């Protein structure tokens, strides 16, 4: 993540961001929705940052530093280019409409009141058909990945000692290959949860209740589509295996 | 320092991410509770042995069979969740619960954990309760169902008042280090 980011989500919550002045300013219910769009954008920060030490730590390393077979590198980061394209652009339209809402003279003082649109946006269209193809891959590959991965750290010398060498910091302690793949993976599934809760606290403006509860059914047929499209892949399996299923 | 994982398990109304919570902070949220837990690695000393565990939640995939799975691989230890103020979060510990987690984790301990154990005497749950002819789950009906489902054991704890919960944790290291 970028400084600026980091430091414009540091706090544990948006009451705890904001000026105490400008806190004080707020009814207790706009404040309880604040707080929960704040921690939507927060975990989304972070889960872009975990796609970006998959991308940029893990994968170009491997590229630049091993000499692994063909196809090895792309068999433990299954889709990882898409996932970080996907979530990337949806964090750059958050972060737009928090910095738009800015109060002149201010870089930490705002109110969001129309998120609802976003989220409609973010899980229609083409958008929800690139999430919904992207994971629906990247999950079938998830116990395909996490195997090469412990084939790879079992036999191979140099593979052990890069990844020993960059997860070694104590800020990639939650991160290693296999905890990336688990907490990208649980990443759609945080999402409804996440909204019902903001829908809880957004009645006062009866169209953005309207646009977040499309939103909250948008995300559920996502999920619905992508948990129908996924059967793992393993390797070596036969095709008597599969068409047996 | 050996490195061991955690899966939490259960019905939403179990109190699992808040146990998560309260345990990775060693406090209750007094600003903010969080909605979602994404994980944490705790650094565990128990009976002398020093172990990194890895937490990981399953909320927000109780309805994708075919997505939730994935939480499963390479456990080391499962805490089996119900509220002890929903009698019903405890019926579908051995219909739905511990089949899933026997077939995606054979071998694997399980520890039957009853959360919410501060409102057991808690009169407005009592009062609630009683409209659908129920009660706050009994310690002896928690041991019980622990001991039919093959529990590695039973044990109790409050996410509100912190009570039982560093036990909980340190007993799951406990069971993650055993043969
Ligand atoms: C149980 C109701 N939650 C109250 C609350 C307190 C503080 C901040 C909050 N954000 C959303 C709900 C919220
Ligand atoms: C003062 C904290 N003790 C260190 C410790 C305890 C348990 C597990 C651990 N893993 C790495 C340090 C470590
Ligand atoms: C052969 C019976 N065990 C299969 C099983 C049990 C419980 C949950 C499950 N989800 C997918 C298979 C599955």
């Amino acid at each position: 993540s970028m400084e600026m980011d980091e430091k414009d989500f540091a706090a544990d919550s948006w009451s705890l961001a904001v000026d105490s002045s400008f806190l004080q300013q707020h009814k207790k219910e706009v404040m309880k929705q604040q707080d929960v769009i704040y921690e939507l954008i927060q975990t989304e920060l972070h889960h872009v940052r975990t796609l970006k030490i998959m991308t940029r730590l893990f994968r170009t390393g491997m590229l630049e530093e091993l000499h692994l077979e063909p196809g090895v590198v792309q068999g433990l980061f299954p889709c990882v280019d898409e996932l970080s394209d996907i979530h990337t652009r949806f964090l750059s339209q958050l972060l737009e409409r928090r910095r738009q809402a800015l109060c002149p003279g201010s870089t930490r003082n705002f109110v969001i009141h129309r998120l609802g649109d976003l989220l409609i946006s973010q899980f229609s269209g083409p958008s929800a058909e690139q999430m919904c193809k992207t994971y629906s891959e990247f999950c079938s590959r998830h116990s395909k990945a996490l195997k090469l991965y412990k084939e790879l750290y079992a036999r191979d010398k140099r593979f052990q000692q890069f990844i020993r060498k960059v997860t070694r910091p104590a800020v990639l302690k939650r991160h290693g290959v296999q905890e990336c793949i688990l907490l990208v993976t649980q990443r759609i599934t945080k999402y409804p949860l996440l909204i019902s809760r903001i829908l809880q606290h957004s009645h006062g403006i009866e169209e953005e209740r309207q646009d977040l509860t499309t939103a909250l059914g948008l995300v559920k047929e996502l999920l619905s589509n992508v948990d129908e499209g996924i059967y793992q892949l393993e390797k070596g399996a036969r095709l008597q295996e599969i068409y047996n299923r | 320092a050996i490195r061991k994982k955690l899966v939490i398990v259960g019905d939403g109304a179990c109190g699992k991410t808040c146990l998560l919570i309260v345990f990775s902070k060693d406090q209750f949220p007094e600003v903010y509770v969080p909605t979602v837990f994404e994980n944490y690695v705790a650094d565990i000393e128990v009976d002398g042995k020093q172990v990194e565990l890895a937490l990981w939640d399953t909320a927000g995939q109780e309805d994708y069979d075919r997505l939730r799975p994935l939480s499963y691989p390479d456990t080391d230890v499962i805490l089996m969740c119900f509220s002890i103020d929903s009698p019903d979060s405890l019926e579908n510990i051995p219909e739905k619960w511990t089949p899933e987690v026997k077939h995606f984790c054979p071998n694997v301990p399980i520890i039957l954990v009853g959360n919410k154990k501060d409102l057991r005497n808690d009169e407005h749950t009592r009062r609630e309760l009683a409209k659908m002819k129920q009660e706050p789950v009994k310690p002896e009906e928690g041991r019980d169902m622990a001991n039919r489902i093959g529990a590695f054991g039973y044990m109790e704890c409050s996410a509100k008042t912190k009570d039982g919960v560093r036990e909980v944790f340190e007993m799951a290291t406990r069971a993650a280090l055993q043969a």
